[PDB]
RNA sequence: CAUCGGUUUGGAGCGGCAGGAUAAUGGCGGAGGAAUGUGGCACGGCUUCUGCUGUGUGUUAUAGCCUCUGACGAUACUGCCA
RNA sequence: CGAUGAUUUUUGCCCUGCACAUUUUAGAUGGAUACGAAUAAGACUUUUUAGUCGCUGGACCAUAGCAGGCUGGCAACGGUGCGCUUAGCGGAAAGGCUUUGUGCGCUUGCCGGCGGAUAGCAAUGUCAACAUGCGCGGGGAUAAAUCCUUUGCAUACGACUUAG
């Protein structure tokens, strides 16, 4: 029989499944397409949010009941030190989707970035690119080889940047290293523009306009193992229903002879990678300025 | 009728069923078989036909959970590859090893852009169908359902085209280079009696 | 001028010489259908045959009427001399090489391959000085 | 029922040159060049001289034979296109709300801009195809030329020009406001 | 110099059968360019030896045979029905053999 | 079938009343002399008061062509059932024997009527001696003066199963 | 491996004989006829008449065909060979 | 499935030239012998008029020598194998395709001298590429992860983010 009454699907089939993200860093699903006649310029930065607060501003939005009014409305804060590029990973269309073809470094790599390869540091040599910091031998043509291979042969370039985390309030040594897609002129453009900034910080200045429209990928908060009630947003059974009342009391018809995979089930909740889009910047702050 | 190591088979221009079929019973009796140039292949029928087709093919799915149904590949190769896998019996241990000796591709990758590839008359288009039905590229056809690298396919294969077109005038000039050194030794002793043996 | 580029196809007409068997001429005389002709030849019989059956050659026995019996064919083959304008071509000289090269033996085939080592020394001395 | 044969005739003028070569059709004339690829029909070409070209389906069915004049036709307004143009006049109807046309460029591009077609705000546009001239008479009120050497080019972007104004959610019979092909000739008058 | 073969090559196809039920004692073999049974029928007679390695050794050797003869012309397409001293195991289909010019009668 | 045109001639049993009954002669398509003498009585009893039992066949005999190799226009007046009725039609061919239009049209109405061999009478077949004979354009289109016409896009058949050069279709 | 005996599957198998409309054809000869009319002839459109060609005429000419037939000679098909 | 960092001061690890012995084989036994495109079309020559090619690979290359031995001569200055060596191209899975010079062989292009037996009238009558191990020889480099304590951006426990 069908129901009694029509009601809309609980939660989004498009999130399954709803586990934990395989990494706390976000990863950048899908970067900016890339046009040639843009400047050379980085597509993504990465920060660490801090808090919330409020703002007050004046509308501008004429037709508004708040046209020309104040308004108070919640903004976040992210604290983002500038990102140091230390390599640059060449990319080959195939049949098979793009793939790595070469992956150069800068000759230096601060100790915080180089933390970033290790489990036990402390018990470490700290051996992590030493003989490649040895490449740069007085002449490093086996560099400006790879380079040439990228700019030959690659039709993606993204430059491997990572975060100065000690400039951070956090207690974590470890930076955290991205790549981040380099757009806007010819690839061997931004094959230049990477090797002339290995070893350089990059500002967000640099990436983010204010009142632009960014995207922010993170992983969500995260409350371990849920019922279905706050997992799915389900209604609660009635009181005086025998063995528990925050369920799904019908989790399927007789047939099909399974359970199946759009019934809401009990199961971890948050700590899900999410990609949040259209975000405005009402300020790009500066750490010099004390106002 | 030769036992080959690998007979490579340029895939354009054949028809899917056809050239499965014939494919099947190759790798079947142990030959192994190369198929390139998958998304030049062609099934009989206009192309909304087979597009409605595919999605017939698309709407069957595991109902208690999508990730166990039928696995709808897109790409060209993949569809050549389901035809064939329908004509073995692949959940024998002897359909996987015929399985074994069987490979598709999309464009000719290496290392066969520098082989010789053949073609199959029992399966060919141009001398099967009646030469005014309508036919289906699979490489429109796999697009049309979700294949990705069609444009990249095509570029590379440009590039290989040219590679095998200055190949093919070196090739040429040195074959008309030995024709002048044979036409100098003919009318000689050995040429002659060559002539009479039918050589 | 319109310069238009036209087929060079073989018709079935009267006059055709046939391949029959791959081994024997005969020509057509008299269309039966879109499928079956009548053919005829010097060592031949007169048959209702198939188009499917038989190959077109390049030759057509000129000036043949329409339903000509077998002493008229007969004749008008051996005035225009079918069988030496056959013998003359590239697709008969090739069939009679295959046979030719199919009625070798063992110790012939050594001495083609004896005689093809020592044309091809001469061929690449020729070579590499041209 | 498999006819044996079919055939039809072109008929070239003098200053037209057609060129064919596997079925790819190239007329060249006063003025211009139009060509036309027919490779989605089995048929043959003869030159039977400088003013006739023979057209030939050789055992076609009923709709294989169907196919011919057809391609005898397209390559007939090909020859004409390149002889005497095409020229497609559209009248502007309206009972109450005027029809502004112009032809403006934006982006390297020429449109047909359609505003207050019955008074709406929205602005129509419609690109004009390459090889095709717009214009607005200047002899006739409420009026757009559409001319070119392609016959095809031409009759579709008058199409477009008349579809684009069709008339939603009124009885049209009452409601015929719209731009309209009032007369198919050609740029040579004859 | 660089080919020694007396043999023709020949491979082991299936086993006669029905749709559903084989008959190991009858072997389906495909003789290297034979296309027809008026070809087929110049090998009835001849010997078959399947070659093949095994891990013991028996005087020295690992390599083993198992011996056979073609008996009959197969269909319309020139394979032929072999018979072998012990049935050719079914792990062999597709597998090569070695059609013997033994017993000649050239 | 294979066919071939038999001479089949019967008669009722002589009686003391009638001594010497009438010869009757039939022309049946048959492919062999065991249906051929079945067809002769299948007819007679349409035709006349007589039986298998009751009757006797007086002979039968091959019918060869006249003309073996000239080639003729035959028409051939039927009779046959279809799945609702019984229908008359008139139908030509070319072939050089009579028997081999016969053959043609058995074929002809199994692909174009689905009409089984039980299903057809055949009334007549005639040669048509005058161009001006010919009724059906399917026939009459190939009775034209100088008639050519070439075969267009020719396949090859191949002994081998792979071929080491493109294909070809010219003929 | 050879030879034998029993059973059996074949060969591009070969030869002899018989029957039929004592095959029908075909080839040769004779008689008659016509057209999807060859040459010729008479008008034409493009050809320095470059298989030129079209339409009329009529009956073998600078091609042939159809029908009837006379004396021979084969083959197909179907059987038989102890 | 790819890119990249570091890879044990242990007698352990990596690369490499051999030498020997082993395990395995979905099945070596001269050569997987490379344009593209059309097919009511292709390719030659004159002329764009015309003629010619195909009508299958029963082709092409390779193929003679104790599974191919030992020696001599003639003619050519070519062919081929291996080793160094020069330069270029190839990123779709390039890992291959060319190329320079040089040295050592062989050469059946032609003509010679010697050898093979007895495996007995057949018995696969054993001749291959991949891998691993073990002895030598030459070079080369000199780590981490887990448990544990800690954290709380995580968490039923595992797991995760941190720090040591």
């Amino acid at each position: 029989s069908h129901r009694k009454y029509e009601a809309p699907r609980h939660g989004s089939l498009g999130f399954l499944p709803r586990k934990r993200a395989a990494k706390q860093r976000g990863r950048v699903k899908s970067f900016p397409k890339d046009v040639k006649s843009k400047p050379v310029a980085l597509t993504a930065f990465l920060g660490y949010k801090a808090g919330m607060t409020t703002i007050v501003r004046d509308l501008d939005r004429p037709g508004s009941k708040m046209h020309k009014r104040e308004v108070v409305e919640a903004a976040t804060v992210v604290d983002t030190p500038p990102m140091v590029v230390v390599g640059v990973v060449g990319y080959v269309e195939t049949p098979r989707g793009l793939r790595s073809l070469t992956t150069v470094w800068a000759e230096h790599l601060s100790e915080e970035v180089r933390r970033r390869f290790y489990k036990n540091w402390y018990k470490s040599k700290k051996k992590a690119f030493t003989k490649y910091s040895g490449k740069y031998a007085t002449d490093a043509k086996q560099v400006e080889t790879e380079l040439a291979r990228i700019k030959k042969y690659a039709s993606v370039v993204r430059v491997l940047a990572h975060t100065q985390i000690k400039k951070t309030p956090l207690s974590q040594k470890k930076a955290h290293l991205a790549e981040i897609q380099i757009n806007g002129g010819s690839v061997s453009d931004k094959v230049d523009w990477a090797k002339e900034h290995f070893e350089k910080e990059v500002s967000v200045d640099s990436v983010f306009e204010q009142d632009e429209m960014i995207d922010v990928i993170a992983v969500t908060k995260g409350h371990g193992f849920e019922g279905v009630t706050h997992r799915w947003g389900t209604k609660k059974l009635p009181r005086k229903t025998h063995r528990g009342l925050r369920k799904v009391a019908c989790i399927g018809a007789w047939h099909p002879a399974n359970v199946n995979w759009t019934v809401a089930r009990a199961g971890q909740n948050g700590y899900h990678h999410r990609t949040s889009i259209n975000h405005k910047v009402y300020r790009v702050g500066k750490g010099t300025d004390e106002a | 009728s030769s036992f080959e190591k690998v007979v490579v088979i340029d895939g354009k221009g054949h028809l899917l069923g056809r050239l499965a079929s014939i494919v099947s019973k190759q790798i079947l009796n142990g030959q192994k078989v190369v198929v390139v140039r998958c998304e030049e292949l062609n099934i009989s029928g206009e192309f909304f036909r087979n597009k409605l087709k595919y999605h017939d093919y698309l709407r069957k799915a595991t109902r208690y959970n999508k990730k166990k149904g039928p696995f709808h590949f897109r790409a060209p190769s993949r569809i050549l590859y389901k035809a064939i896998r329908g004509m073995i019996p692949h959940k024998t241990a002897r359909g996987k090893a015929a399985l074994e000796r069987l490979k598709v591709f999309e464009g000719v990758p290496p290392p066969y852009d520098k082989k010789k590839r053949v073609v199959v008359p029992q399966a060919l288009r141009v001398l099967r169908l009646k030469p005014g039905r309508k036919y289906t590229t699979v490489g429109k056809l796999s697009s049309a359902v979700g294949w990705k690298y069609e444009s990249v396919v095509e570029k590379l294969e440009e590039k290989r085209k040219v590679q095998s077109a200055e190949y093919y005038a070196k090739k040429k000039a040195l074959t008309k280079k030995l024709n002048a050194a044979k036409a100098s030794t003919a009318e000689s002793e050995a040429a002659q009696k060559l002539a009479a043996f039918g050589y | 001028s319109s310069t238009v580029k036209a087929a060079n196809w073989r018709f079935v007409e009267v006059g055709r010489v046939v391949l029959v068997d791959n081994k024997e001429l005969a020509t057509i005389v008299e269309i039966i259908d879109q499928k079956r002709v009548l053919i005829d030849g010097p060592k031949i019989q007169r048959q209702a045959i198939a188009l499917a059956k038989i190959v077109l050659t390049p030759i057509v026995l000129p000036n043949l009427p329409r339903g000509s019996r077998t002493a008229t064919v007969t004749k008008k083959w051996a005035a225009a001399d079918i069988d030496a304008k056959w013998a003359a071509s590239g697709w008969a000289k090739k069939l009679a090489n295959k046979e030719r090269r199919s009625q070798l033996s063992d110790f012939e085939r050594f001495q083609v391959m004896v005689l093809k080592k020592q044309r091809r020394f001469a061929t690449k001395k020729a070579l590499v000085k041209a | 029922m498999k006819y044996i044969q079919t055939d039809q005739i072109l008929d070239i003028p003098e200053g037209v040159t057609v060129d064919i070569k596997a079925r790819v059709v190239k007329v060249t004339g006063p003025r211009g060049e139009l060509t036309k690829d027919l490779k989605h029909i089995d048929v043959t070409f003869n030159k039977i001289n400088n003013r006739a070209i023979k057209i030939t389906v050789h055992n076609g069915d009923r709709k294989h034979v169907a196919a011919l004049r057809t391609v005898k036709s397209l390559i007939a307004n090909l020859i004409t296109g390149v002889t005497k143009g095409y020229k497609y006049k559209m009248r502007f109807v309206y009972a109450h709300f005027p029809i502004n046309v112009n032809i403006i460029k934006k982006d390297g591009q020429d449109y047909v801009e359609i505003r207050n077609f019955l008074g709406e705000k929205r602005v129509r546009e419609v690109k004009i195809h390459e090889g095709v001239t717009m214009e607005i008479s200047s002899t006739q009120k409420d009026e757009l030329i559409v001319s070119g050497n392609s016959l095809e080019a031409v009759s579709q972007n008058a199409a477009d020009i008349q579809q684009i104004c069709r008339v939603r959610n009124k009885d049209i019979r009452k409601f015929l406001d719209g731009i309209y092909v009032s007369e198919r000739g050609t740029i040579v008058e004859e | 110099a660089e080919s020694h073969r007396l043999y023709v090559k020949g491979k082991h196809i299936s086993y006669q059968r029905s749709k559903s039920v084989t008959n190991p004692n009858v072997s389906l073999i495909q003789i290297e360019g034979v296309a027809s049974p008026k070809d087929a029928k110049f090998y009835l007679g001849k010997r078959i030896a399947y070659v093949y390695r095994a891990p013991k050794e028996i005087r020295g050797s690992k390599i083993r045979v198992i011996w056979g003869k073609v008996t009959r012309t197969h269909g319309n397409n020139g394979l032929v029905r072999a018979n072998f001293k012990k049935n050719l195991p079914p792990k062999t289909f597709g597998a090569s053999v070695r059609i013997m010019l033994y017993p000649s009668n050239i | 079938s294979r066919l071939n045109e038999y001479q089949v001639i019967g008669r009722n049993l002589p009686t003391e009343s009638v001594p010497e009954p009438k010869l009757f002669r039939m022309r049946i398509f048959a492919p062999n002399t065991v249906v051929a003498k079945s067809r002769y009585w299948y007819f007679l009893q349409k035709l006349h008061k007589v039986k298998k039992a009751s009757g006797e066949i007086v002979s039968v005999n091959i019918i060869s062509e006249a003309k073996p190799t000239k080639v003729k226009t035959f028409g051939i007046w039927l009779r046959y059932e279809s799945r609702s009725g019984i229908h008359n039609m008139y139908k030509e061919y070319r072939d050089v024997t009579r028997v081999g239009a016969v053959e043609t049209m058995y074929q002809d109405l199994a692909a174009r009527h689905r009409a089984r061999f039980r299903s057809i009478h055949i009334l007549k077949v005639v040669e048509l001696e005058k161009t001006d004979d010919v009724k059906r354009q399917y026939v009459k289109q190939f009775l034209t003066k100088d008639l050519k016409f070439p075969l267009p896009h020719r396949v090859q058949k191949s002994k081998k199963l792979f071929q080491a050069t493109a294909p070809t279709t010219f003929y």
